[PDB]
């Protein structure tokens, strides 16, 4: 052995232990989930409340991407980060060179192409970090779930952090019971109980909940921020169905 | 027990870094399979979407490179997109240098010597993929190179790969012992696609929906994937007859 | 223990050990304490002597008219962190006559930490700093962390025994947060809750250092005699 | 191995702890800050009679104004006395005026935590820099291969420190004299050297406003020694 | 980046370079192949080894044409072969044909094929060449040659020798049957003889790989009209030509 | 600088080299000495662009003086001027290149000869029983073409100098200051004090 | 490129490849400096394993750095050519840059320091060398003798030794050497300087170099012949 | 990272020796002995071959002597491929000074060179030492005829006779006995055979497992000559000192 | 082709007086024979009581004097905020000055 000592090295079962390591960071962080709708996508995660210190509202974690991408992720908050600020740039270049801005699947594989990268030597760290993420490009919605060994696919809904298994079995009624689809308003709704009901697994802190949404009909295909009445009205769907 | 970490040679003239990438191949535990028409390159490979969040249009393993050339991967999927990345830059570069396609047997030598850097230098590690390469060549005909994490690659008349390769190559080598040409003589890809998915079943024992297969055909300038209908039209002719 | 020879290695469970002992190195530092109402914000550091002929290392740094920052753990670090700090809300005055928002200075702070947890040869920085400072949306407290994480708050306390100063916030936190047009009350809250946090030794006059930034007040850095009135 | 720069589970740096038991065998050097000067004092410990005394440099001027007192492996030392005396003229070309001795400090202190894999391991010296500027008057301060500096009324360093630090806690007050402080020096060099102390294995120097940086001739402080040999006898 | 900058063939106490006796122990495993000597040619010769019967091991090429009047084969690791055959084929232009106008003696490129794989053996963050080469060539002042180049990077010129698996008994069937007096058929037939030794199963034109330098040949140049231009002496037998010798055995 | 001469006579070599250095407008000064001992058989005078002249001169000694440490002996004269000639040879496809002209005199202590190397700025060499650079020799060589013989004396040597001299006082258009004179033979190198 | 720190601490404090490197100087033939009055001298250990050695082209022990300063050495032979090289081209480099020779002084702080440089970067390991440098300031007649060693550090020596039994013939320099009367000659210091390695070498064969150094540039090494009526005296002097 | 890995070429023993220069010197002692005797008249290389074989091609067959110049030629002990690299190093490095000085390089200037790029590997770099000790033989007009060997440590020494490769002990004192400095380069040639033929590991000393050359002022009048010996020369000079 | 440099116009007067110091220049910026502001300050205060004009080609000027209340900000960070001296802020002007020494500031500078 020594096999997990070292990123980049094969196991003799053809494993790679620093990355399943990687893994490890990521299932103990907060749960963050994204749906995809009708003519969108919906962000949220749980932000938990460690203190009463902590400014509610203030330490947003959902990030966008351009103009039309929102990307939210679950492990090592910097790691993640760093990620985003790598999409961005890409981003930034595919839309200088081709003018139209970065179809998803284009950006979904920028960013599987880097934390690929970052398996392939010793010398490099895998990312502590499941990234979900998507938008709308001119096919229409997509949704994305990309984690620390550079697999990613495109899902119907994603979950990932430590309220991840509740999260979804949640997520597979909803593709049961809507074959023909959720609006994204609807989405929203359904984004916020998921949330509370995956906050079981994490229950002894108190929690604030953060929403995000593009959708061609209700956000004009750009990235925005679920706030104030929306918000609250989403919180409200999710403690009735808690009780 | 260093020898066994990066790619140096053991007391026994061995690489065990490339050998754990051969094994690393096999961890998505799909086979496929590759055949020669005459006029065609017909490759196969299961698929497999154990989760009802994942949105199967996305799960493939088969990779456009070219225009002419298809390229099915055996392995984990950031390895096999990695391939595909630097594949698809590969023959692009090689046609605006060369002023024509980059042939499919020269795509695999190049990628195959790519992996032969990685289990020479010590910095790099093998990619744990074995890479099935198609087309129809506008001077070779139907062709089939694949390419391995030792950076060894040959021509094939028919090849499979995956968990369960021993049998799906032995049904191939009976049938071939039999007919005693190097190819599926049948006019129509439709046919060596369904001449494909019959051995498949034979020699898997198994059976097959539309969404179980994945199938990408290579005709004369160009390479193509068929839709689940494309595939059930294939699979509904096989049961009717 | 076989995994935390380098920044560059998880351990099995998931953990980065070589950022673990860098969080170690700022839990051996000397205590400081920040806090904010709507229109000040305060930070408070209990300075330490190496001996009775010592200086007390200054804890606390300006790093613009509007913005600074006090640290526990390795001195030599938050030199390097600050001086970017600097740097950076330099950067957007010059080019963009725009002074730069505590939220933004939060997010560069961060990343510039992460890229040493992630590397061959880094190491991790060994300090953490608490950082206040009065921008276009108010006023504003940031605990840096080194792992990279960056957090914004009423109130915070960074150190040896921080504890006591950090639940005493958390029960003022109602009281302290309205301490609005009063410089002088906001630092007595500051240096209440520090006091949560000594043992042995009390504030002296070469022993507290006290910084504040708000509405009409440029970071203004308090030491010696002018902290005498709160001793 | 492991890195050159590792933190330990207590969340100290390997190599700059290490560094620090060299400084620990280093021979003694003493400063005392005083409102008329400061006064650096070293112990030379020549490893053999043959060697000529008088070419052991551990007390150095870094401008007129700045003066350096060394411990521990001192052929480190050369290219930061280098580095600090660049500084100083820098500064002084730059800006036409005496840099101040805080900010000469700092910037050796900048050197320190430039190694990895820049330089290759910390320096294994520690460093008294003595000086006077405008603003602040009459320095001391203790620059270690951490990147830390504290000023200090008085402090000792090299493998005497912790015995002579003690005594400069009892023996100092804002009141000493120049002449006091060349005293003290003497004295608790005296106390913690191995051999017996005198003008050739001993040395002496000060920083005043009015005449800058001086290292002692031997004549001048053998009449020091004399004269504190008196003062002990006398109670 | 490459941080691998340090040797990773280094001696050890008993003043063994470890990597390269691996390198060469690699090689012992290898599929046998050998050269002769004639008086008017040389031959080499080897075993293709089919990996799979699907597999058309016509695109898997061992014996290669380096020049037109030199060409190698090996034993051993058949990519390192592969990636050789490539640097020496672009160091024969680079570094003498772009210089002289001319191809390189075949002493002078097998020098420089050795200098490649010694480097390997000492340069920073690489293993040695898991190949022994056998290089076969003509040229106007040094006449027909063979040489074997091994990991080391050592090359010694040989009458005739054998590589890989069965080498101590095709080297002892040699060493009979060689003489100063062979004409290339005669070279060929011994050849022919030698490998039926250490071959398993099948055993004809398309199991065999077999190359000669002899007489220049014409009718390969693909241009007439240049009179001091008269054609590779580097040729590859066909699978008929080897069958038709093999009624002959 | 301006005139620089050099002839090889049986047992020695005699180098005369101008004394001026005039900064356009006026005669900076007249006791120049355009002259480096390169080691202590050979001699190099030197003359073209300001600055560039010595700096180039230096530089070769400096050389020639690490050489002479690191193997405890001298440089035959014929050794010292091709270093000489590949550094100017070097230069004139520099960036910047040194538009300096050089004789060397030395004496070959093997060889027991006298021995007179000619170097221009481009890299330019050869062997002369006589010879200068710029104008010096449109004025001089006529006279040493008729006078010069191979086994001429030291003092024969001098008296064609100074008649080599003369001339240039009276059909020069520039006032040079006279010339420092130096003879390399078995002994080294000295200079005539008187001339 | 190759970036290893070779040269670390220790837990103690100690940086071993710089204390290896001093057991490399050990093991190095003895080598002894000696200063007189107006004159200094050293003298070089030849280890005799080595018969059929040409001495007219056999690398001398004692190197001419400059024409009035020499150094000499004990350790590896291989890295102190390493050092002879650099000081030779920095003590032609400040003639041109000062228009004067290097004082012995300069030129040991200058060696002294290319030692310290190896012990702190990355990628290389420390001299195994340890050094004697001697000679006179130019224009001045008071003789210089300094000494360095692997960790970089140097001194002024009225005599000093270095390399294999070392430790022994400072013994006897430590007892013989008086201060208040440096060996007012050439003779008498090549005679004391004789001595301290006869305490060590063997035969006073060709077993011992000595190379004398005076003010202005003269210098000269010393024949078979005139070290054998050293050696010779020595011993007629000592039965007795 | 890649640390781990790193065996460290270039560090001292706890002794204060070099590791991987003492383990090249083990390889060394392996490799085939070579010997070089210098005589007043001229200069004698002679090395071993290393267990050869029938088929081996002898005539083109060069792997112990090798010319650096018309007046330098060494004699290689150690692994052939690290020598060759050398070699081509140290052909440059002579034909530099050549056009630098229009002189032929001095023989201890090229051997210095060449040794100084030896100890280059031994301090810094993190690269395996070359595996090689090389004699040299050659002449120039200011010391003569000369000899010297350097070894993977980049130290090198100047000789009248000299072994290295294999048996180097036993060489030497039989070396020692016998030779003296008046001798001649015929007298040189036949020490040299008999040294080899007393110290070889083989059976028998015979033409083919030997290479051979002497450097001569035999070339007529104030000028030397190199002659590497063919197959044929060297078995009449064995027969010629009755060895065979 | 391409001119870097241009001419604002513009005059200004230092004088010192024994205890005191006056700065003065005109408000005009020009550009040939047209006026670009009539109000375009081009005297400014630095900080620590010191005053800055720098005269001439106005992208030059404007440059010199933001690079050089940057390093009055920073002389105050790494000197403990000590007060720049109108010698030390002449000197430090100098070296700002010369650094462009082969592509210089086209100004006339007064403090």
């Amino acid at each position: 052995t020594g096999y997990d000592l070292s990123n980049s090295v094969f196991s003799p079962d053809g494993r790679n232990f620093q990355v399943e390591y990687a893994v490890k960071a990521v299932e103990n962080g907060t749960t963050s989930i994204g749906i995809k709708c009708n003519d969108g996508v919906v962000f949220a995660v749980e932000k938990l409340i460690t203190s009463k210190l902590l400014v509610p509202q203030k330490n947003v974690k959902i990030q966008v991407v351009d103009r039309h991408i929102g990307c939210v992720y679950s492990g090592l908050i910097p790691d993640g980060r760093h990620l985003v600020n790598r999409g961005r740039e890409e981003a930034a270049s595919f839309k200088k060179l081709y003018k139209t801005p970065i179809p998803i699947p284009a950006f979904a594989d920028r960013l599987g192409q880097y934390v690929q990268a970052h398996t392939l030597y010793n010398s490099v760290r895998p990312f502590g970090v499941s990234t979900i993420f998507g938008g709308v490009d001119k096919n229409g919605a997509h949704l994305y779930m990309l984690e620390p060994s550079g697999s990613y696919w495109g899902y119907k809904g994603a979950a990932t952090g430590k309220g991840r298994q509740s999260a979804k079995a949640e997520l597979e009624k909803l593709v049961d019971h809507h074959p023909e689809g959720l609006s994204a308003r609807e989405a929203v709704k359904q984004a916020a109980k998921i949330i509370y009901l995956a906050h079981e697994d994490n229950k002894e802190k108190d929690f604030e909940l953060e929403i995000s949404w593009c959708s061609l009909s209700e956000t004009n295909g750009l990235h925005k921020f679920v706030k104030g009445d929306l918000l609250q009205e989403a919180i409200d769907f999710a403690q009735k169905e808690i009780n | 027990g260093y020898d066994r970490h990066i790619t140096i040679f053991s007391p026994e003239g061995r690489l065990y870094q490339v050998e754990y990438a051969f094994k690393a191949t096999n961890q998505t535990n799909i086979n496929s399979l590759a055949v020669r028409g005459k006029d065609c390159t017909v490759v196969i490979s299961q698929k497999k979407v154990p989760d009802k969040l994942l949105d199967p249009t996305t799960v493939s393993y088969i990779f456009c490179i070219s225009r002419t050339i298809g390229m099915v991967v055996n392995g984990p999927i950031p390895d096999a997109r990695n391939a595909a990345l630097r594949a698809k830059a590969e023959a692009a570069e090689f046609r605006y240098k060369y002023g024509y396609d980059m042939p499919c047997d020269v795509l695999a030598k190049r990628m195959a010597n790519l992996s032969q850097i990685y289990t020479q230098r010590a910095y790099m590690r093998p990619l744990g993929v074995i890479l099935t390469f198609v087309s129809v060549d506008e001077e070779l005909g139907p062709s089939i190179y694949k390419t391995d994490p030792a950076g060894y690659y040959v021509g094939y008349k028919a090849t499979a790969t995956g968990p369960k390769q021993q049998e799906i190559t032995t049904n191939l080598e009976n049938h071939f012992k039999k007919s005693k040409i190097d190819h599926i003589n049948e006019e129509s890809w439709e046919k060596v696609v369904e001449f494909a998915i019959t051995h498949m079943i034979d020699a898997l024992g198994t059976e097959f929906s539309k969404n179980d297969l994945e199938v990408g055909v290579a005709t004369k300038d160009k390479f193509f994937t068929l839709s689940a209908e494309n595939i059930e039209e294939r699979l509904v002719a096989i049961a009717e007859q | 223990n076989n995994y935390d020879g380098d920044t560059v290695t998880f351990s099995p469970t998931g953990r980065l050990f070589q950022v673990e002992y860098a969080l170690e190195a700022i839990k051996q530092g000397s205590v400081t304490v920040g806090l904010r109402s709507n229109t000040h914000a305060v930070l408070v550091a209990l300075k330490r002597n190496a001996d009775e002929l010592s200086s007390y290392q200054k804890k606390i740094i300006k790093c613009d008219e509007h913005m600074g920052l006090s640290l526990a753990g390795l001195a030599p670090d938050a030199r390097v962190l600050s001086n970017y700090l600097r740097q950076q809300c330099n950067y957007s005055s010059l080019v963009f006559n725009r002074k730069l928002a505590v939220e933004r200075a939060g997010h560069l702070l961060c990343d510039k930490a992460q890229k040493n947890t992630q590397s061959y040869g880094g190491r991790p920085y060994g300090v953490g700093l608490l950082i206040i400072g009065y921008d276009k949306s108010g006023a504003h407290l940031l605990e840096f962390q080194p792992s990279g994480n960056v957090t914004e708050l009423y109130g915070t306390a960074i150190g040896a025994r921080s504890q006591g100063a950090k639940t005493y916030l958390e029960r003022t936190l109602d009281t302290f947060i309205k301490i609005d047009g009063n410089p002088d009350e906001l630092i007595k809250a500051g240096v209440e809750a520090i006091s949560q946090s000594l043992r042995d030794e009390s504030l002296t006059v070469d022993n507290l250092s006290i910084a504040i930034v708000g509405k009409d007040t440029p970071f203004t850095i308090y030491d010696g005699e002018a902290v005498a009135k709160y001793i | 191995d492991r890195g050159v720069s590792t933190f330990s589970p207590e969340g100290r740096l390997f190599q700059v702890e290490y560094s620090l038991e060299a400084i620990k065998l280093g021979s003694t050097a003493i400063g005392i800050a005083t409102k008329e000067g400061v006064v650096l004092g070293v112990e030379k410990r020549a490893t053999s009679p043959l060697l000529e005394s008088d070419s052991i440099e551990k007390i150095v001027e870094i401008d007129r104004h700045i003066g350096c007192a060394m411990s521990g492996l001192t052929a480190d030392a050369r290219s930061m006395i280098e580095h600090a005396r660049t500084a100083a003229v820098t500064h002084n070309l730059y800006y036409d005026e005496d840099i101040n001795v805080e900010s000469l400090t700092q910037s050796v202190c900048d050197l320190a935590l430039r190694f990895g894999e820049l330089m290759s391991r910390p320096f294994g010296v520690a460093l008294l820099i003595a000086g006077h500027d405008a603003d602040d008057g009459y320095q001391l301060f203790h620059a270690e291969p951490s990147g830390t500096f504290y000023r200090y009324n008085a402090k000792a360093i090299g493998s005497g420190s912790e015995g002579a630090q003690a005594e400069l806690l009892n023996e100092w007050h804002s009141s000493l004299t120049l002449k006091e402080a060349e005293l003290l020096v003497l004295k608790i060099l005296k106390q913690v050297m191995e051999e017996k102390l005198d003008e050739n294995n001993a040395q002496l120097s000060c920083i005043t406003k009015q005449d800058g940086f001086k290292i002692y001739d031997n004549e001048k402080t053998a009449e020091l020694i004399k004269e504190l040999k008196e003062k002990e006898a006398a109670e | 980046t490459d941080r691998y900058s340090f040797s990773l063939t280094t001696f050890s106490p008993s003043g063994k370079l470890g990597q390269i006796d691996y390198a060469l122990t690699a090689v012992k495993q290898g599929v046998t192949s050998l050269g002769i000597k004639a008086t008017n040619g040389v031959v080499i010769a080897t075993e293709k080894k089919s990996s799979s019967p699907l597999a058309m091991s016509e695109t898997l090429s061992k014996v290669s044409l380096l020049t037109p009047d030199i060409g190698a084969v090996y034993s051993g690791m058949g990519p390192d072969y592969r990636v050789l055959v490539d640097k020496s084929r672009k160091v024969a232009h680079t570094s003498y044909k772009r210089i002289y106008g001319e191809y390189p003696p075949t002493k002078l490129l097998v020098s420089e094929v050795a200098k490649i794989m010694q480097e390997a053996t000492q340069s920073g963050g690489v293993r040695p060449f898991g190949v022994s080469l056998l290089i076969a060539g003509h040229d106007e002042f040094n006449g027909f040659s063979l040489y074997q180049v091994d990991p080391s990077g050592s090359y010694f010129p040989w009458k005739a020798t054998a590589i890989g698996k069965g080498s101590v008994a095709a080297k002892t069937f040699l060493e009979k049957r060689w003489n100063d007096e062979l004409e290339l058929e005669d070279a060929i037939h011994i050849a022919l003889l030698t490998l039926k030794e250490s071959v398993e199963g099948e055993f004809n034109g398309d199991t065999i790989e077999l190359a000669i330098i002899g007489d220049e040949n014409p009718d390969l140049l693909g241009y007439t009209g240049i009179p001091t231009d008269k054609g590779p002496r580097f040729r590859k037998l066909t699978s008929q030509e080897i069958n038709d010798r093999l009624e002959a055995l | 600088m301006d005139i620089i001469l050099g002839i090889r006579v049986q047992d020695s070599v005699i180098l005369a080299s101008s004394k001026a250095v005039t900064r356009g407008i006026s005669v900076l000064k007249d006791s120049d000495d355009k002259t480096r001992q390169l080691s202590p058989h050979t001699l190099m005078s030197f003359a073209g662009e300001a600055g560039d002249t010595v700096q180039f001169a230096e530089y070769i000694q400096a050389n020639i003086q690490l050489y002479s440490i690191r193997e405890d002996y001298e440089l035959s004269p014929q050794a010292v001027s091709s270093f000489v000639r590949q550094e100017l040879a070097k230069s004139i496809r520099s960036r910047r290149p040194y538009q300096v002209n050089v004789l060397i005199g030395g004496y070959d202590k093997k060889k027991n000869k006298p021995e007179l190397y000619q170097i221009d700025y481009l890299g330019t060499k050869v062997e002369l029983p006589y010879g200068a650079h710029g104008y010096s020799g449109f004025y001089t060589f006529s006279l040493l073409d008729h006078h010069y013989r191979p086994d001429m004396t030291t003092e024969e040597g001098l008296d064609l100098l100074k008649l080599c001299v003369q001339e240039l006082e009276k059909r020069m258009p520039m006032d040079f200051k006279g010339v420092i004179v130096k003879i390399v033979d078995k002994d080294g190198i000295r200079q005539v004090d008187d001339f | 490129g190759y970036d290893r720190a070779l040269s670390i601490f220790s837990p103690d404090g100690h940086i071993f490849q710089v204390e290896y490197a001093l057991e490399a100087v050990k093991r190095g033939t003895c080598a002894v400096g000696v200063k007189g009055k107006n004159c200094v001298v050293l003298g070089c250990e030849r280890r005799s394993t080595l018969k059929l050695q040409d001495t007219r082209i056999t690398p001398s022990k004692v190197s001419k750095i400059d024409s009035h300063v020499v150094l000499s050495f004990s350790g590896l032979n291989a890295d102190s050519r390493i050092l002879i090289e650099k000081a030779r081209v920095e003590a032609q480099s400040h003639r041109l840059t000062l228009e004067d020779p290097v004082t012995v002084e300069y030129l040991t702080r200058y060696v002294a320091g290319v030692q310290q440089r190896y012990t702190q970067s990355g990628g290389v390991r420390p001299f195994g060398v340890s050094t004697l440098i001697a000679g006179f300031d130019p224009r001045d007649d008071e003789p210089k003798l300094y000494q360095t060693e692997p960790s970089g550090i140097y001194s002024s020596w009225s005599a000093q030794t270095i390399g294999r039994n070392s430790k022994t013939v400072r013994e006897f320099l430590e007892k013989n050497y008086d201060r208040k009367e440096p060996p007012a000659t050439v003779e008498e210091c090549v005679k004391l300087t004789v001595r301290s390695l006869l305490e060590v070498v063997q035969t006073g064969a060709k077993n011992i170099e000595i190379t004398v150094v005076k003010p202005d540039s003269d210098i000269v090494a010393l024949s078979s012949e005139e070290i054998n009526q050293y050696v010779t005296q020595i011993e007629q002097e000592k039965q007795e | 990272g890649s640390r781990r890995y790193d065996s460290r070429t270039t560090i001292f023993s706890p002794e204060g020796r070099l590791y991987q220069v003492e383990y090249a010197l083990e390889s060394i002692s392996h490799a085939g002995t070579a010997i070089g005797i210098m005589a007043s008249d001229g200069i004698v290389l002679a090395a071993e071959r290393k267990v050869t074989s029938t088929l081996l091609e002898q005539d083109t067959s060069t792997e112990k002597l090798y010319k650096l110049n018309d007046k330098i030629a060494v004699a290689v002990a150690g692994l052939t491929a690290d020598a060759e690299i050398l070699i081509n190093t140290a052909r440059i490095h002579a034909q530099n000074y050549l056009k630098t000085y229009n002189e032929d390089i001095p023989v201890e200037i090229l051997v210095r060179r060449l040794s100084d790029i030896k100890q280059g590997y031994t301090q810094h770099g993190g690269l395996r030492p070359f595996g090689v000790s090389f004699i040299y033989a050659g002449y120039d007009d200011r010391y003569g005829y000369q000899l010297y060997t350097s070894n993977p440590s980049g130290n090198y020494t100047g000789w009248k006779a000299i072994s290295v490769g294999a048996n180097t002990s036993a060489a030497q004192t039989l070396l020692q006995m016998d030779y003296k400095d008046d001798m001649k380069v015929d007298d040189a040639i036949e020490l040299a055979l008999k040294t080899l033929s007393k110290t070889t590991d083989s059976s028998a000393l015979t033409y083919d497992r030997l290479e051979f050359a002497t450097i001569r002022k035999g070339a007529n009048d104030g000028e030397v000559y190199q002659k590497i010996f063919k197959p044929q020369e060297i078995k009449d000079i064995l027969v010629k000192t009755g060895i065979t | 082709q391409f001119n870097p440099y241009g001419d604002n116009g513009g005059t200004i007067l230092g004088i010192a007086g024994e205890d005191f110091a006056v700065l003065a220049g005109d408000t005009r910026n020009i550009t040939d024979y047209s006026i670009n502001s009539r109000y375009e300050p081009k005297v400014f205060d630095c900080g620590d009581n010191i005053v800055m004009s720098a005269n001439g080609f106005a992208a030059d000027g404007d440059a010199l004097v933001k690079r050089f209340k940057n390093s009055v900000k920073w002389y105050h960070f790494d000197h403990n905020d000590k007060k720049l001296s109108i010698n030390s802020a002449a000197r430090n002007i100098q070296h700002l000055l010369y650094g462009k020494r082969f592509f210089p500031y086209y100004v006339h500078t007064i403090i």
